[PDB]
RNA sequence: GGCGACGUCGGCUACCCACCCGACCCGUCUUGAAACACGGACCAAGGAGUCUAACACGUGCGCGAGUCGGGGGCUCGCACGAAAGCCGCCGUGGCGCAAUGAAGGUGAAGGCCGGCGCGCUCGCCGGCCGAGGUGGGAUCCCGAGGCCUCUCCAGUCCGCCGAGGGGCACCACCGGCCCGUCUCGCCCGCCGCGCCGGGGAGGUGGAGCACGAGCGCACGUGUUAGGACCCGAAAGAUGGU
RNA sequence: GACCUGGGUAUAGGGGCGAAAGACUAAUCGAACCAUCUAGUAGCUGGUUCCCUCCGAAGUUUCCCUCAGGAUAGCUGGCG
RNA sequence: UUUAAAUGGGUAAGAAGCCCGGCUCGCUGGCGUGGAGCCGGGGUGGAAUGCGAGUGCCUAGUGGGCCACUUUUGGUAAGCAGAACUGGCGCUGCGGGAUGAACCGAACGCCGGGUUAAGGCGCCCGAUGCCGACGCUCAUCAGACCCCAGAAAAGGUGUU
RNA sequence: AACGAGAUUCCCACUGUCCCUACCUACUAUCCAGCGAAACCACAGCCAAGGGAACGGGCUUGGCGGAAUCAGCGGGGAAAG
RNA sequence: GCAGAAGGGCAAAAGCUCGCUUGAUCUUGAUUUUCAGUACGAAUACAGACCGUGAAAGCGGGGCCUCACGAUCCUUCUGA
RNA sequence: AAUAGGGAACGUGAGCUGGGUUUAGACCGUCGUGAGACAGGUUAGUUUUACCCUACUGAUGAUGUGUUGUUGCCAUGGUA
């Protein structure tokens, strides 16, 4: 919207908002990232520490399918199921435990996080962290691995 | 002449809200009628939070609310929050707290009303309490955004903790000199 | 030219790109063109089915996707043999046949 | 240009002024500094091992760390655009106690027992100290004798 | 209270003139312009901070631990329809919800009580809970006491309320926890006893956790890359007369 | 006379040709002309079009093949 | 260099304190030690004077400066080259200095009244057109208001 | 030796190079008849001193000033290209 | 006299001789110095290891102190 | 008689002259491997416009005095 912007507001002022003295020309400090080593050093650093050099090993042709582990930590674990069951599987009779398999929801790994409630659970996942399964084997629940 | 000040004489705060929301303009006109007539402060704190921007009215989650109301002295009071209440899922059980806010979400107002709560907006609050007596006023974590963790001293000097802007968090992106002493120097 | 805190940038514009631009001012006009290429092909052939033949059941081949099931290309060539139908009447029955497939 | 060096403008200010050379007197080591004792810095020149910088010869700080032979002090070094709370590890010789807080610590302590002394006496004693008041109308005596006239002397070389 | 027409009364414009005082010619570089510094005879019209992408931040709107149909598909053969509407066993997918490590990989909860194995700085068990504490912290709650045509009989109230309690956001600190290395150390587990896994306590490195706040869209500002605010070379290169 | 002159033909741009001056090659030569790549790059000069209201500076630090420029801080404004 | 000024710089002038009482500790160790830590309890008026302060964000312009008293360095010296403190012009008119960037006043919406600042009061030119007061000085080159725009050594029975 | 629109010095003859200028003719210039451009141009045009970006035309203070003009003129316009 | 340029410092000593000797060793951080309040360099106090000396308290991680030196990429060697 | 010293954008180029300097040709000497350099030397080398205003020198003039003419006086300005 050309009304609201500045070049209507600054139409009549002779130097048009770029100084009488520097008088903005075309490219005074080199084009793009020019001089990251030499004269824009103080600006390339302090604001980008780490920018210059090798850091790691090469992995030629990495495939973005085998580092694929989407992760639920346990506080999102009861909301994969209908909440009509977690009240139903909490009726005082027995250890009526439902399965909660993350691998039909898009997750492969159960990471640890505190505050799981006090119902008995069985969880099918491909990967468990040792904080996570002791957060399940402390509520009277079990941890069934499958792939 | 008078002095040699550098001017802060023009205050810079909000006085009329920049949104053209005609429903918020019917809540400014209610409260700045009640701000200067209450001879108290709870309106004059609500009246300036209806001015504030979209960022400075952060989304207060449900579980911050039901934790700050379990303190000794907040047992049956009606919690007021300027901003939107979004529900959390990390908590399991929701009591029958009574709240009063703009724009509770669709899932939260199920979970409040099914457990027997009551939600309000700022027009059935005035009839209940012109003073706003017996409430707790809440606000969300206004420094919770990912913007505020870019902000610190400078992402280069000692004790930085500033999260410098890269286009992809990964290897060979800002990790070579400035981060480890074996290559170049360490901040 | 770099200033206070920001993003280092690599835009790929140093190559001359004002000749190889492809505006999509016809992406409606192709959708109304390839519905006519179906509607005058759905009635053109037959009460034979549109949307092609019967396609197989195929599981996706990576660690990322092997939990879900995809429509594939063709019956491998022993399903034609187990179900007992000749391999060159199968594509005029209306079943799609993929010759090089393993099972 | 001007040789940005440690120990530069210190021909006179890191040296014992006079007739005070030799080893240090041993009362400088038998001082007790605690976390919070306000101290100043006067660097000696016989103990080469910890003397702060010529910015700090004469600036008064406050202890935050004590070690087996040094004392961590936080001070305020004026930089160009602002000041900085800076922390310096100074040896034990290069400082001394600051007597700049004695005439607060004694005048609070005769404002404690002198508060409760006037509390059981029944008054409004006005313990707060006042600045030097203007001279109230005094009264002089010219006992017997009369004032001696004086007048400017003539010029001589 | 007073004075007065057929030519008079008021009033000025982008009007002329006379007078007094003031007044060097404008754009520009510059510490410095009226300059003996440069451009400018006059007049009309044209004539210069754009667009696309990317980002950052502020604001506005919708939804909100999610959000987004941008690409295809559906509707009759509709001008305005290259629109609009819908899809959801069209969510594939983007970005966010999970960080650290070179990499294999690993991946974020403590609290209170009681009972104990030399309670031995090590440690073992059940229970209740559940995001730890310190100091500030708007607001809200209790509030001794006071305040009305006569003193004793009571009601919703109001206003001033000393002190005290709970404490949002945040700010500083102390603790905790996750990952990378380092010092010290003893224990356990068995798809099978090994140059095997798991753990501990201290000290550091991390763009982390400590009840999540993001995505989409629009607008402004700024920076970059594109002819990039308009105008400007000596050149260079291919292909020809 | 190592003379002057008409027409025909030959030699073409890093090349022709020169009794030698870097002369001559269509008024163009210490590298011709025409067209495109190309609106080539410019830390450099020239310009940069409406009004009011509010605030209103800087020529210094550190570093750079930096000294006619840029980065960083300083100083300014807008938003809260 | 014994001494050692003026100006200058640092700190301090309370509850974030002070006192008493009690528990941790792997540190320290004759010693219920020392020192930190924490918990509870006690008392707000602690130099003057002035004022509302704190904190976050994004970022334009600038990176060629000069002048003045004062203190200084090179230089014979400069409207010269280089500094320190602070003010000023640049960005700023107006009154005065005849005229001027920078001096002396003084800072600006548009106006009507009154008064002063620095300065001036023969006439240009507003104001001494006062019976202004006291002394000096005569030039055949008189003298005549900071910066400031013409001067010395030396000399005179020119005159006090 | 010869030769040279080659360069330098002297001598003889000669002469307006000069002492020292003067006169005469032709074609202009000049004026009329007819036809009639460009260069250039902020505004324009008298001077002295002062200050000023240190050498003005325009400001200050002075000196002063008459229409419109022709033939010349080369001091100035720090002229014009 | 303290190796060398000066300034400061030093007397049962920081000097001069003697006797042992490897702390000129491994390791993680904090801070100071020019600073933009980056980096190299230098320096300061510490902490964990192993040692030296001394009878001992101690002192000692180079020179009595203020200078004696150098990134990314690349090469080389060593370490579990 | 005297052959005093000076200034006026180092008076004076739309007044002239080009001798030197100061372009391009060329020769020698010294320096340089070389291209070339040389307040060392020599020779050869295009000098543009006034018609604008002003200044000035001349020439008609102009106002004011009724038109007009003759004879005159002189404020001033030049100077031998
Ligand atoms: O004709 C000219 C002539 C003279 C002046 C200009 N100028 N100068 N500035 C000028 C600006 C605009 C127009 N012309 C201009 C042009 C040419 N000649 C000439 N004279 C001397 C040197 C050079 C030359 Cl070419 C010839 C040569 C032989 C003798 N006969 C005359
Ligand atoms: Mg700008
Ligand atoms: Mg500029
Ligand atoms: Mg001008
Ligand atoms: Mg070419
Ligand atoms: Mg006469």
């Amino acid at each position: 919207p050309s009304r609201l912007r500045k070049t209507r507001k600054l139409r009549g002022h002779v130097s048009h908002g770029h100084g009488r003295i520097g008088k903005h020309r075309k490219h005074p400090g080199g084009r793009g990232n020019a001089g990251g080593l030499h004269h824009h050093r103080i600006n390339f650093d302090k604001y980008h520490p780490g920018y210059f050099g090798k850091v790691g090993m090469k992995h030629y042709h990495l495939k973005r399918n085998q580092s694929f582990c989407p992760t639920v930590n346990l506080d999102k674990l009861w909301t994969l199921v209908s909440e009509q069951t977690r009240v139903n599987a909490a009726k005082n009779k027995t250890g009526a435990a439902p399965i909660i398999d993350v691998v039909r929801s898009g997750y492969y790994k159960v990471l640890g996080k505190g505050k799981l409630p006090k119902q008995p659970v069985i969880v099918k996942a491909k990967f468990f962290s040792r904080r996570a399964e002791e957060k399940i084997k402390s509520v009277g629940g079990a941890c069934v691995l499958v792939a | 002449g008078v002095d040699i000040r550098h001017n802060k004489d023009r205050k810079v705060r909000r006085k009329e809200p920049k949104s053209q929301d005609i429903y918020l303009r019917l809540l400014v006109k209610l409260y700045r009628f009640l701000a200067r007539r209450t001879n108290s402060t709870f309106n004059q704190v609500v009246l300036k939070r209806l001015f504030m921007s979209r960022t400075n009215r952060p989304p207060l989650s449900l579980s911050r609310m039901i934790r700050k109301m379990k303190l000794p002295g907040r047992e049956n009071k009606t919690a007021v929050v300027v901003g939107t209440i979004t529900d959390d899922v990390r908590v399991q059980e929701v009591p029958k707290l009574k709240v009063c806010a703009l724009r509770v979400t669709s899932r939260a107002r199920s979970r409040i009303l099914r457990a027997g709560g009551k939600i309000l907006t700022f027009d059935q609050l005035a009839l209940d309490s012109p003073k706003g007596c017996g409430t707790v006023l809440l606000s969300g974590p206004r420094k919770g955004r990912e913007v505020y963790r870019h902000f610190g001293k400078a992402p280069g000097t000692p004790h930085s903790h500033t999260k410098p802007y890269v286009r992809s968090k990964g290897r060979k992106f800002e990790r070579a000199r400035g981060r480890r002493a074996s290559r170049g120097y360490k901040n | 030219a770099p200033s206070r805190n920001g993003m280092v940038l690599k835009p790929h514009f140093h190559k001359d790109w004002q000749r190889r631009v492809a505006t999509w001012f016809n992406q409606p006009a192709r959708k109304i063109r390839r519905r006519k290429a179906r509607q005058a092909k759905a009635r053109r052939i037959a009460p034979r089915p549109a949307s092609g033949p019967i396609r197989p059941i195929v599981r996706c081949p990576t660690v990322r996707y092997h939990t879900k099931v995809r429509a594939g290309r063709g019956f491998s060539l022993e399903e034609l043999r187990v179900a007992g139908i000749h391999k060159k009447v199968a594509r005029t029955i209306g079943i799609s046949v993929d010759p090089r497939r393993r099972n | 240009t001007n040789t940005k060096g440690k120990r530069r403008g210190t021909r006179y200010m890191f040296s014992r002024p006079f007739r005070k050379h030799g080893v240090v007197p041993l009362a400088t080591y038998m001082r007790i500094y605690k976390k919070g004792d306000i101290v100043d810095i006067k660097g000696m020149g016989t103990v080469q091992k910890g003397m702060p910088h010529k910015c700090y010869h004469g600036k008064t700080g406050r202890v935050y760390n004590v070690t087996q032979h040094a004392v961590g002090i936080v001070v305020n070094k004026q930089v160009k655009g602002k000041i900085l709370a800076k922390r310096i590890n100074v040896r034990i010789e290069h400082i001394k106690h600051s007597k700049s807080r004695d005439s607060f610590l004694k005048r609070v302590k005769e404002n404690d027992q002198k508060k409760k002394e006037a509390k059981e006496k029944g008054t409004w004693v006005q313990l707060k100290r006042q600045p030097a008041p203007p001279r109230e109308a005094h009264f002089v005596r010219t006992n017997g004798k009369e004032p001696e006239l004086l007048e400017p002397i003539p010029y001589e070389f």
